[PDB]
C-alpha cells in the first residue's frame, strides 16, 4: 500500500533512477491507505490527515 | 506628498462637514417644520372598530 | 521497604487515572475542533435521534394496525402529534444530521482538501445546539400544558 | 392551543438557525480553503461531496423563507397580526406557498447526497 | 492532577485551573509582591 | 498561510450547552408552563451542590 | 546633518544619543517607529508570550483572565443543568406531574396568575399583587 | 511524562552574527 | 456607574414584582450566553496583538463580517419582500378606502431624523482618517463624541420600538353607567398589513442597531484596555454604522 | 533535550547571561500586579511568571533604579486652575450625561402614558397609549438597561479621563533635576502624580510637515506637547511666561527640543553634500 | 499600513515578510496561495513535475492525467502520498512526480526553484483600512482599497530572536545596528552601481529610445518646476519651524 510497483530506469542524462508507482485511490482521501508499511491492511488511523497543516 | 495631501483633505474634510452638519441642525431649528399634512393614513375606521364584529368568528 | 498502604497506593494510582481519563476524554470528545471527531459524535447522535423517529413510527403502525384506535385509544390529538413530531424529526433530525453534519463534516476536509473546516467553532457549536432541538420536536407526544389524566380529580388541589 | 404548537414552530426557527450554520460554515469551507488544483473544478470531487454542496446552496436560498414563514405564524399566534387570517386583509394560503417554496427544495436537498 | 505533581506552579499564576491536591501557588492568598 | 489554531473550544462547548438549556427551559416555561422538578433525582442537584 | 548635540543626564547609557544624526533619530525613533522610540520593548515579548501560549481560554478583558468563581459555576450549572434535561425528557416523562411543576408570571396589569407563586412554598404563603397600569 | 516544551526559548543560528566588511562587499 | 446600573436594575424588578429565583435563572442563563459570546470574541482581540494576524487571517476576518452581514440580510430582504406586496381585501367593495392610502411620509421629518446617523459615519469617518498621524488621547475625543451620539440613537430606536410593540395591546377605558365606575378593558387590534408587515421589519432594524451598538462597546472598551486604536476593528464599525444607516 | 519535540541544541540562557534592562532607570510595577488584582484573584498576562521569565533578556525591575534620587527639587511649570477646570467639565458632562440618560428618559417612560411625537411620527398607526406592565414578560429589558448604564458611565467616566491626562496641571524637577514629576487631572477631578525621565522627553516635530502650520504652538499662548518617549505619553504645557519658571525654563527647553532640527525644512544646494559622511572603501 | 516589522512582526507575521520581500521557496511555498498553484509541466522521467514541500516527509497529490483543451482533465482524479526520496508516478498515465523538500536555507539549491512559485501578491499585506466591498459584482475577487499610500523605502535584514529581543530591549544597540546597517546599505549600491558603469563600458548601450521631442522638453520642464517647487517648499518650511529651529 506504499508503492504497487518499482521500476529503475536511465534517463536521457544516464542517472540509472528508480521511479516507485505508488498504490493510488479513486478521488477518495478517505479512502486512501496512508501507511508506511510494506503491508496491504489499513492499520493507521489519522485524527489530524494533515497534521503541519 | 501623498501623506501631506492626506492631512490636507482630512483637515478640509473636518471644516466642512462640521460646517454642514452645524447648518443642518440650525436650519431645521428655524425652519417653520410643516405640521399641518393629512392624517387619513392612520385612520382606518373599517378597522379601528372592527365592521364585521360578532362575525369574524364562524357563526350564521 | 515495609510500606502500610501498598493497597493505599494502588487506589492511588486508579483515582489518578480516573482524572486523567476524565480530562482526556472532555479535551478530545467534548471539547475538540477536528472535524473526524465531531463527525463521529454526529453519526451517534444521530443514531439516537434515528432510534427515536423509529419508536414515533412505531406508535404511529400500533395505531393504524387495525381500526379503533388500539394504541392511542381515541385520542386523536395524541396521534396527530406523534405524527407530526415523526415527519419533524426524521426529516430535520435524522437525515439531515446524518449526511450533512457527520458526512460532510467527516468527508469535505478530505474531498475538498482542508485542514478541519472554516469554522471549527461552528462545526462544534452546531453539533452541540442540536440535541435541544432534537429533545423539542421529539418529545411532544408525552407533554400537553394539561397534563393530568382523565382520572385526576383536579378538584382536589 | 398554545403548547405544542408554539413549541414546533420555535424548533424550525431554532433549526432554521442551525441549518444557516451548517451551510455558511460547510460552503466557506469549500469556497476558501479549497486545495489549489480542486477550487472551481466540481466534476474532480467525488459525487457526494458535489451533491452536498449543491444541496447547501439550495438550503442558504430556502432557509429564509421558511424562518420568514414560521416567525409570521409566530406573530399571529400571539400578537393577533392576522398574516393569515381573512377576514380584514390577510390570506392562508400565502403560508402554504412559503412553506412549499421551501419544502420542496428541502426534499431535493435530502435525497440527492444518496445519489 | 491527583497525587501526581504534573504542572509547574512556578510558571503559573493561579494552580487550581484543575481539580488537584498537590499544587499550592507561589503567592498565596496573603502574599502581595510590592515595590 | 494561516496561523496556529488552538484545538480545543471548551467555552464554546458550555455556551451550547447553555443555549440547549435556554431552549428546553424557555420553551416549556413559556408554552407548556412546565418547570422540571430538580428534587425528583435529589442526588444530581447534590452533584450540583458538591461540586 | 544636525548632530545630537549634548545629553544632560549622568546615566552614562544615554550619551549614546549623540553619537547620531537628528535626522537618523527622527526616523528610527519617531514617524513610522513612534511606539518604539527609546523605549525598551519588554512588554511586548511578554505580550507575545502571553498569546502564543496554550493559556486558559477564558478572557474577561484584554488585561484579565475571567474570574474562575464565574467560569467554575457556569461550567458545573451547563453539566447539570444538561443532565437534568437529557434524563427528564428521555426517562421521567411517564408522570408529567411528578416529575415537573407548573409555574407562570403574567403582566402586572392582569390579575395575579393561578401558577404565580414561588415554589417550595406552596404550603407556606399565597403571593398576590396589586394591579398597576 | 515529558515536560512543557516551547522551542522559542532557545536560539537559532539562520543569520550570521556579524556584519560584512564595506571592501569584502565591494568585491562580493 | 454600578450604583446607576443597581439601581435601575433594583427598580425595574420592583415596579414589576418579579418572582425572583425564576427571573434570576433566566438572567444567569442569559449572561452565560452573552458572556461566552464576547469572551470567545476577547479571545480573538487579545491573540492578534502579536504573531497570528497574517493575510489570511485579515481576509477572513473580511469575509467572516460581510458572510454575517449577508445572512442578517436574507430573512429581513424576506421581510421587506413581503411587505412591499402586503396582502389586502379586494378594492372593489371590501376595502374602497386602500386607494387613498398611500402611506406616504414627509421627507423634511425625515431629514431632520437622519442628521445623527450621518454625523456618526463622517465622524467614523474623520477617526480612521487621522489615524494615521493621531495618539489615542487625541482621538477620544471623536471617539466619545461617536459614542454618546450612539447613545442618543439608541434611546430613539428603542422609544419607537417600544411604541411599536406597544401597539398591538389594546388598553382603553370603558365607562359603566350602571356602576358610574371606569374600568381598564384590554382587547386585540385589526389593522391593515402593512403596519404588521413594518412593524416586523423594524422590529429586525431595532435588533440590528442592537448588535452593532454592542459592536462599539466592545470596540471601545478594547481600544482603552489596550491603549491604541487600529484599522481593523475601526473601519469594521465604520462599516457596521453604514449598515445600519441603510436600515 | 525533549525527546519528542525538541533538538539536542537546546540549551537554556541562564539567567545570569541574559541581558539586564538598560534601557530606563524607572521601575515598571506592572510585573507585580496590584494588591487589589491579587486580593480579587485576578490572572493578569504581566505579571505571569511564565510569560516573564524571558530567555534572552531581562524584564525590567519593579523597583526604581537605586542611582535615582527622588528628592524634591525647583518647581519648573504649574498651571494649577486646570483641575478647577477638569472639575467644571467632569461634572458638567456626569450631571449633563445623568440629565440626558436617566432623568428625561424616566419622566417619559414611566410618568406618563401619552407618546411623545417622535414615537409615531413616521408610522401610520392609529394613536394609542403605552404602558410598562403589559410588555416584557419575561424581562429582558433589566439586564439590558443595567449593562447599558453601567457601561455608559464606565464609557464616559474612562474618555473623560483619558481625554485630560495629556494635560500637565504641575511639572516640577528632582533635585539632580534627573526626573520630573508630573502632577496630572485624576479621574475625579483632582491630582494624580507621574513621574518621567528628562532624558525621554522630546519635542517632536510632526510626521505631516505641512502640519507645522496648524499647531497650537504657532500661538503666542498655544499648547506645547511633550513627548515621553519611553512610554509614548504626552505632556501638554501652556506657553505663557506666567506658567514657567525661568530659573530652569531655558534649560528644560534646550534639553528637550533636540530633534526638531533644520533636517526637518530639507538640504538646499549646499548642505546636500553634507547631508551624509562618506563611507570610504579600500583605503585600508 | 504596512506592518513596522521591528517590533510586531515575530512568528508568522514575520515569516509571511520573510516571503515577501526574499521570496525563497520554502516561506515562499508556506505561504503560497491556496487558490492558485502555479501550473507546470507533464510529469516525464527526465523532467519530473515537481511537488514542494516545506520540510515534511510527504504530500497528497491528485493526479487527472495530461489535461487537453476540450476536457480539462485527462482521467479521473486519482489521489495517492507522494513521498520523498524518489521519483514516482501514476500509473494510470505514467505522469512522474518528484518531492522536493524544500528547507529553510539560502542555498543555490533553492534558488534554483525561484520559478515554480507565483510571487507574493503584497495586496493583502499590512493593516486595511476598508474590511469588505459590499459590491457583489467585485466582490471575493478585488482587494479591498485603501487610503492610504504604500512606502517603498523599506528594506528588511533579518535577525536571530536573541539579537531581535536585545533590538527591542535596548535601544542603543538598535540605533547601532541600524546604522551599521545603513552603512552596509550605502556600500552595496554603490558596488551594483559600479558593476553596471563596468558592464555599461564593457558592453555599451542596450539601444536608443524612442522619444518625441514635445516630450523630452516637457521632461526637462518637469525636472525644473520639481526643483522649483521643492525650493519654495523649503524656504516655506524653513519660514514656519521658525520658532523651533
Ligand atoms: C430569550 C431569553 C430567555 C430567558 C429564559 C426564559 C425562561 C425563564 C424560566 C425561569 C424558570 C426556569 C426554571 O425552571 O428555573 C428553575 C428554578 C426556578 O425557580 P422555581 O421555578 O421556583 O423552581 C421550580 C423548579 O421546578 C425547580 O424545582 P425544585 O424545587 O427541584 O428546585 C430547587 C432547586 C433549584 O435549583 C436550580 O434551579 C439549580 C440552579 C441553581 C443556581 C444557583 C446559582 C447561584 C449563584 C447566583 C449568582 O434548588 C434550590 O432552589 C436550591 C439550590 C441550592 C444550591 O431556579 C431556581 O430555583 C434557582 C434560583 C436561584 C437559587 C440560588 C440559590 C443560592
Ligand atoms: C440580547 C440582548 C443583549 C443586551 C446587552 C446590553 C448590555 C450591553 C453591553 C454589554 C457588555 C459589552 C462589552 O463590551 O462587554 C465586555 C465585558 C468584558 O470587558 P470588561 O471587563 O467589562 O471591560 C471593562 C474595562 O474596559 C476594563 O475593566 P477594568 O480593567 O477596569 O476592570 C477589570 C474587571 C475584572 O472583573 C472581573 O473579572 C470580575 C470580578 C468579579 C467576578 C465575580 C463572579 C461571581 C460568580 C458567582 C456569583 O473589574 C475588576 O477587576 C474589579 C471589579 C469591578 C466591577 C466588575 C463588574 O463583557 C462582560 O462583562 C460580559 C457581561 C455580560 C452580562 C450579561 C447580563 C445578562
Ligand atoms: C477623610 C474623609 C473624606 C474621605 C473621602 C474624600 C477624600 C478626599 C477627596 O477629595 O477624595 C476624592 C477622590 C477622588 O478620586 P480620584 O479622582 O481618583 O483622585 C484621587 C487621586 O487620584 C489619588 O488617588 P490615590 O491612588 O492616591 O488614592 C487616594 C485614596 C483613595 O481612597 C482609598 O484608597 C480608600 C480606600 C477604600 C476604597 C473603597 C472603595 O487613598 C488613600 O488616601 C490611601 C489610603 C488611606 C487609608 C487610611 C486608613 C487608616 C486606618 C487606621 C490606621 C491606624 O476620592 C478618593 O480619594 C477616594 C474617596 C474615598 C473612598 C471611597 C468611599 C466610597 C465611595 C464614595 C464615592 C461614591
Ligand atoms: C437597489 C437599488 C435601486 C433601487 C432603489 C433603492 C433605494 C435605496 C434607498 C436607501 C439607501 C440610500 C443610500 C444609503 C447610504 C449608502 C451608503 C454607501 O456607502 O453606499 C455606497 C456603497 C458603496 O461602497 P462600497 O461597496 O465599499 O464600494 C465598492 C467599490 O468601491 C465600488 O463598487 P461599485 O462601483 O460596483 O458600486 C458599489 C455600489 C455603489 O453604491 C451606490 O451606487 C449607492 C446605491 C444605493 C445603495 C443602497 C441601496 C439599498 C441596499 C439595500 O453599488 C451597489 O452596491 C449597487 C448599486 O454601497 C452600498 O453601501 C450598497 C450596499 C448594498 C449592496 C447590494 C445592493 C443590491
Ligand atoms: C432600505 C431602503 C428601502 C427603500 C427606500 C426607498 C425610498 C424612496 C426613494 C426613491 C423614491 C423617491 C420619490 C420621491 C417623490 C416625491 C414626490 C413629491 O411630490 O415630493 C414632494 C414632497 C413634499 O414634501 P413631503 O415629503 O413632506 O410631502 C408632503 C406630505 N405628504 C407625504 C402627505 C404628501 O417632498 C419634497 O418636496 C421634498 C423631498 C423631495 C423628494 C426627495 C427624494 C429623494 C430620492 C433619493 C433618495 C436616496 C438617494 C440615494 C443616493 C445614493
Ligand atoms: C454631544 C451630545 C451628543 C448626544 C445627544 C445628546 C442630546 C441631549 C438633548 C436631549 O434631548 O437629550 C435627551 C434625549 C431624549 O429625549 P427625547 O426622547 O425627548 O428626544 C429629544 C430629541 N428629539 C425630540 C429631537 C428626538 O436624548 C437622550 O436621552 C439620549 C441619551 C444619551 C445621552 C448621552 C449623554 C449626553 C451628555 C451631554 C452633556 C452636555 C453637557
Ligand atoms: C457581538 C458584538 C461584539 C463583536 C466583536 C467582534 C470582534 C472580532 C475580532 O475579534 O476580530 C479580530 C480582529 C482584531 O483586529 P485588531 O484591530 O485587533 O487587529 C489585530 C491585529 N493587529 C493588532 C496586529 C493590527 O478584528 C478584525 O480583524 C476586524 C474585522 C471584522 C471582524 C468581524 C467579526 C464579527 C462578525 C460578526 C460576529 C457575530
Ligand atoms: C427577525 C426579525 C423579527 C424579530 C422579532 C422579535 C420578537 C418581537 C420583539 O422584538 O420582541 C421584543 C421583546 C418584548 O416583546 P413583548 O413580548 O413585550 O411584545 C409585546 C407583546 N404584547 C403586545 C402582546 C404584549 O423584548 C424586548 O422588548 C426587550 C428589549 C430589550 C432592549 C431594551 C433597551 C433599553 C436600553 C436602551 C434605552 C435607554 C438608553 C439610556
Ligand atoms: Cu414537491
Ligand atoms: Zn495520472
Amino acid at each position: 500500500q506504499m508503492f504497487v510497483a518499482r521500476q529503475v530506469v536511465t534517463n536521457s542524462k544516464g542517472e540509472k533512477v528508480e521511479v516507485l508507482w505508488n498504490a493510488q485511490c479513486y478521488e477518495d482521501i478517505a479512502q486512501l491507505n496512508v501507511g508506511f508499511a510494506p503491508v496491504l491492511e489499513s492499520v493507521d488511523y489519522h485524527w489530524e490527515i494533515f497534521l503541519w497543516a | 506628498l501623498h501623506n501631506e495631501l492626506n492631512y490636507q483633505n482630512s483637515r478640509q474634510f473636518l471644516f466642512r462637514t462640521v460646517s454642514f452638519l452645524l447648518g443642518w441642525a440650525l436650519f431645521y431649528q428655524f425652519y417653520e417644520l410643516p405640521k399641518t399634512y393629512d392624517w387619513q393614513d392612520t385612520q382606518e375606521p373599517k378597522h379601528q372598530v372592527p365592521a364585521y364584529g360578532d362575525l369574524e368568528e364562524g357563526g350564521d | 521497604v515495609n510500606n502500610y498502604f501498598y493497597y493505599l497506593d494502588r487506589i492511588k494510582k486508579l483515582f489518578t487515572y480516573l482524572n486523567d481519563l476524565r480530562k482526556h476524554i472532555l479535551k478530545k470528545y467534548v471539547y475538540t475542533i477536528n472535524h473526524k471527531r465531531i463527525a463521529i459524535n454526529y453519526l451517534y447522535f444521530s443514531m439516537v435521534t434515528g432510534l427515536s423517529g423509529a419508536a414515533l413510527a412505531t406508535m404511529i403502525r400500533l395505531e393504524l394496525a387495525h381500526p379503533g384506535s388500539p394504541f392511542f385509544k381515541g385520542d386523536s390529538l395524541r396521534y396527530l402529534q406523534v405524527v407530526t413530531a415523526h415527519g419533524l424529526i426524521m426529516v430535520f433530525f435524522v437525515v439531515v444530521p446524518i449526511l450533512f453534519g457527520g458526512f460532510a463534516n467527516f468527508l469535505i476536509p478530505y474531498h475538498v482538501g482542508s485542514k478541519d473546516v472554516a469554522y471549527p467553532r461552528l462545526n462544534s457549536i452546531g453539533f452541540w445546539i442540536q440535541p435541544c432541538g432534537y429533545i423539542l420536536l421529539a418529545k411532544i407526544g408525552f407533554l400537553r400544558p394539561q397534563f393530568w389524566r382523565y382520572y385526576d380529580k383536579t378538584s382536589f388541589s | 392551543g398554545v403548547g405544542s404548537q408554539d413549541i414546533l414552530i420555535l424548533s424550525v426557527v431554532f433549526a432554521g438557525i442551525s441549518t444557516t450554520i451548517s451551510f455558511t460554515n460547510l460552503l466557506i469551507t469549500r469556497r476558501t480553503l479549497a486545495m489549489p488544483g480542486l477550487r472551481h473544478r466540481r466534476v474532480l470531487m467525488p459525487f457526494v461531496t458535489i451533491s452536498i454542496f449543491l444541496t447547501l446552496r439550495m438550503l442558504a436560498t430556502i432557509t429564509p423563507v421558511l424562518g420568514a414563514a414560521v416567525i409570521m405564524m409566530a406573530f399571529d399566534r400571539h400578537w393577533q397580526t392576522t398574516f393569515f387570517e381573512y377576514a380584514y386583509g390577510g390570506d392562508p394560503i400565502l403560508s402554504q406557498h412559503l412553506f412549499w417554496f421551501f419544502g420542496h427544495p428541502e426534499v431535493y436537498v435530502l435525497i440527492i447526497p444518496t445519489f | 492532577c491527583i497525587y501526581q505533581a504534573y504542572q509547574n506552579p512556578l510558571r503559573h499564576i493561579n494552580t487550581g485551573h484543575n481539580p488537584n491536591n498537590v499544587y499550592e501557588d507561589i503567592v498565596m492568598l496573603g502574599d502581595y509582591p510590592v515595590q | 498561510r494561516y496561523s496556529r489554531n488552538r484545538q480545543t473550544y471548551r467555552t464554546g462547548a458550555y455556551w451550547c450547552l447553555y443555549v440547549n438549556i435556554i431552549a428546553v427551559v424557555a420553551f416549556y416555561f413559556w408554552f407548556y408552563k412546565f418547570t422540571m422538578n430538580f428534587g425528583y433525582l435529589w442526588w444530581l442537584l447534590y452533584s450540583l451542590i458538591l461540586s | 546633518m544636525n548632530r545630537f548635540f549634548k545629553v544632560s543626564s549622568k546615566y552614562q547609557y544615554y550619551k549614546y544619543l549623540e553619537q547620531y544624526d537628528a535626522a537618523f533619530l527622527r526616523k528610527y525613533q519617531s514617524e513610522t517607529h513612534w511606539y518604539l522610540g527609546r523605549r525598551g520593548a519588554w512588554k511586548n515579548l511578554v505580550i507575545k508570550y502571553a498569546g502564543d501560549h496554550i493559556s486558559l481560554e477564558e478572557e474577561h478583558n484584554v488585561k484579565y483572565k475571567t474570574h474562575l468563581s464565574f467560569v467554575y459555576l457556569s461550567y458545573r450549572l451547563a453539566w447539570v443543568l444538561f443532565a437534568y434535561v437529557l434524563i427528564y425528557n428521555h426517562f421521567l416523562l411517564g408522570d408529567i406531574g411528578k416529575t415537573f411543576n407548573v409555574g407562570e408570571w403574567d403582566h402586572r396589569l392582569k390579575p395575579s396568575a393561578e401558577r404565580d407563586y414561588p415554589t417550595r412554598y406552596e404550603s407556606l404563603y399565597i403571593l398576590d399583587r396589586t394591579q398597576k397600569w | 511524562r515529558a515536560g512543557p516544551y516551547n522551542p522559542n526559548r532557545y536560539k537559532d543560528y539562520y543569520i550570521p552574527r556579524t556584519l560584512p566588511k564595506n571592501e569584502e562587499i565591494v568585491e562580493f | 456607574g454600578l450604583l446607576l446600573g443597581l439601581s435601575s436594575i433594583y427598580y425595574l424588578m420592583y415596579v414589576r414584582l418579579l418572582p425572583f429565583n425564576k427571573i434570576i435563572f433566566a438572567w444567569i442563563l442569559v449572561a452565560m450566553f452573552l458572556y461566552w459570546l464576547l469572551s470567545g470574541f476577547v479571545f480573538f482581540v487579545k491573540k492578534y496583538q502579536y504573531s497570528k494576524f497574517t493575510a489570511a487571517i485579515q481576509r477572513f476576518w473580511k469575509r467572516t463580517y460581510i458572510i454575517f452581514w449577508v445572512i442578517e440580510a436574507g430573512t429581513f430582504s424576506v421581510f421587506f419582500y413581503l411587505t412591499l406586496n402586503a396582502s389586502s381585501e379586494p378594492v372593489y367593495m371590501y376595502d374602497q378606502i386602500k386607494i387613498y392610502k398611500t402611506h406616504l411620509f414627509s421627507w423634511r421629518w425625515f431629514l431632520i431624523k437622519l442628521l445623527p446617523s450621518v454625523s456618526i459615519i463622517l465622524l467614523g469617518y474623520y477617526l480612521q482618517l487621522t489615524l494615521k498621524w493621531n495618539l489615542f488621547n487625541k482621538q477620544n475625543t471623536i471617539v466619545l463624541l461617536i459614542t454618546l451620539l450612539l447613545l442618543y440613537i439608541l434611546w430613539l430606536e428603542f422609544y419607537q420600538f417600544y411604541h411599536i410593540l406597544s401597539f398591538y395591546g389594546n388598553i382603553n377605558w370603558a365607562f359603566d353607567y350602571d356602576e358610574y365606575i371606569w374600568t381598564l378593558e384590554l382587547d386585540t387590534r385589526r389593522t391593515r398589513l402593512a403596519n404588521n408587515y413594518i412593524a416586523i421589519c423594524l422590529f429586525a432594524k431595532f435588533w440590528h442597531f442592537v448588535f452593532i451598538f454592542l459592536f462599539w462597546v466592545f470596540f471601545v472598551l478594547r481600544i482603552n484596555e489596550l491603549g491604541r486604536i487600529r484599522y481593523p476593528l475601526l473601519v469594521a464599525n465604520v462599516q457596521n454604522f453604514i449598515i445600519i444607516y441603510i436600515m | 533535550f525533549h525527546h519528542d519535540k525538541g533538538y539536542k541544541y537546546d540549551v537554556t540562557t541562564p539567567y545570569d547571561q541574559r541581558y539586564n534592562y538598560v534601557a530606563d532607570r524607572l521601575g515598571h510595577p506592572e510585573i507585580l500586579g496590584n494588591p487589589f488584582e491579587r486580593l480579587m484573584r485576578l490572572e493578569g498576562d504581566i505579571y505571569h511568571p511564565n510569560y516573564l521569565d524571558q530567555p534572552f533578556v531581562k524584564v525590567p525591575n519593579a523597583n526604581p533604579n537605586a542611582s535615582l534620587n527622588f528628592e524634591e527639587g525647583e518647581v519648573l511649570y504649574e498651571n494649577t486652575r486646570l483641575l478647577e477646570w477638569a472639575k467644571f467639565w467632569n461634572y458638567s458632562v456626569v450631571v449633563g450625561y445623568l440629565w440626558c440618560a436617566y432623568f428625561v428618559p424616566y419622566n417619559i417612560f414611566f410618568k406618563t402614558h401619552m407618546p411623545l411625537e417622535h414615537a409615531y411620527d413616521n408610522l401610520f398607526f392609529p394613536y394609542f397609549q403605552h404602558t410598562h406592565f403589559l410588555w416584557d414578560n419575561n424581562a429582558l429589558h433589566i439586564p439590558t438597561v443595567g449593562g447599558v448604564a453601567i457601561y455608559a458611565t464606565y464609557i464616559a467616566l474612562s474618555y473623560i479621563n483619558n481625554i485630560w491626562k495629556d494635560y500637565v496641571v504641575r511639572a516640577q524637577f528632582s533635585k539632580d533635576k534627573e526626573l520630573l514629576f508630573v502632577t496630572r487631572v485624576s479621574p475625579f477631578g483632582t491630582t494624580e502624580e507621574e513621574v518621567y525621565e528628562v532624558a525621554h522627553l522630546e519635542h517632536l516635530p510632526p510626521s505631516v510637515r505641512s502640519g507645522v502650520k496648524d499647531l497650537s504652538a504657532q500661538d503666542a499662548d498655544g499648547l506645547v506637547d511633550v513627548t515621553c518617549m519611553s512610554s509614548q505619553r504626552s505632556l501638554v504645557f501652556y506657553k505663557g511666561d506666567q506658567y514657567w519658571n525661568p530659573k530652569v525654563y531655558n534649560d528644560f527647553i534646550n534639553q528637550t527640543s533636540n530633534l526638531w532640527t533644520r533636517n526637518y525644512t530639507g538640504y538646499n544646494r549646499l548642505e546636500v553634500q553634507n547631508s551624509v559622511e562618506q563611507v570610504k572603501i579600500g583605503f585600508s | 499600513r504596512m506592518t513596522n516589522t521591528t517590533e510586531e512582526a515575530f512568528d508568522e507575521v514575520s515569516h509571511e515578510w520573510q516571503a515577501l520581500v526574499t521570496s525563497n521557496p520554502f516561506d515562499l511555498n508556506v505561504f503560497n496561495y491556496l487558490e492558485n498553484t502555479q501550473t507546470s509541466n507533464f510529469g516525464t522521467v527526465d523532467n519530473p513535475l515537481v511537488v514542494f514541500t516545506s520540510e515534511t516527509p510527504f504530500r497528497y497529490v491528485g493526479c487527472t492525467g495530461q489535461m487537453n483543451e476540450d476536457d480539462y482533465e485527462g482521467h479521473e482524479l486519482l489521489f495517492f502520498l507522494l513521498r520523498e526520496g524518489s521519483l514516482q508516478r501514476c500509473m494510470g498515465c505514467g505522469q512522474v512526480f518528484k518531492l522536493v523538500r524544500l528547507r529553510n536555507e539560502y542555498s543555490p539549491e533553492m534558488d534554483y526553484y525561484l520559478s515554480n512559485f507565483h510571487p507574493y501578491e503584497m495586496q493583502e499585506m499590512g493593516e486595511s483600512d476598508t474590511t469588505v466591498l459590499m459590491s457583489p459584482y467585485k466582490y471575493a475577487s478585488h482587494y479591498e482599497y485603501t487610503q492610504f499610500e504604500t512606502p517603498s523605502n523599506m528594506v528588511y535584514s533579518m535577525v536571530n530572536p536573541d539579537e531581535h529581543d536585545r533590538l527591542l530591549v535596548d535601544p542603543a544597540y538598535r540605533m547601532e545596528r541600524t546604522k551599521a546597517l545603513e552603512e552596509k546599505y550605502k556600500v552595496y549600491t554603490s558596488s551594483l552601481r559600479e558593476v553596471e558603469k563596468q558592464f555599461e563600458e564593457r558592453y555599451g548601450r542596450a539601444g536608443q529610445i524612442n522619444i518625441s521631442k514635445v516630450t523630452y522638453s516637457t521632461l526637462i520642464d518637469v525636472e525644473k518646476a520639481v526643483l522649483k517647487m521643492d525650493r519654495l517648499f523649503r524656504k516655506v518650511a524653513k519660514f514656519e519651524n521658525r520658532a523651533f529651529i
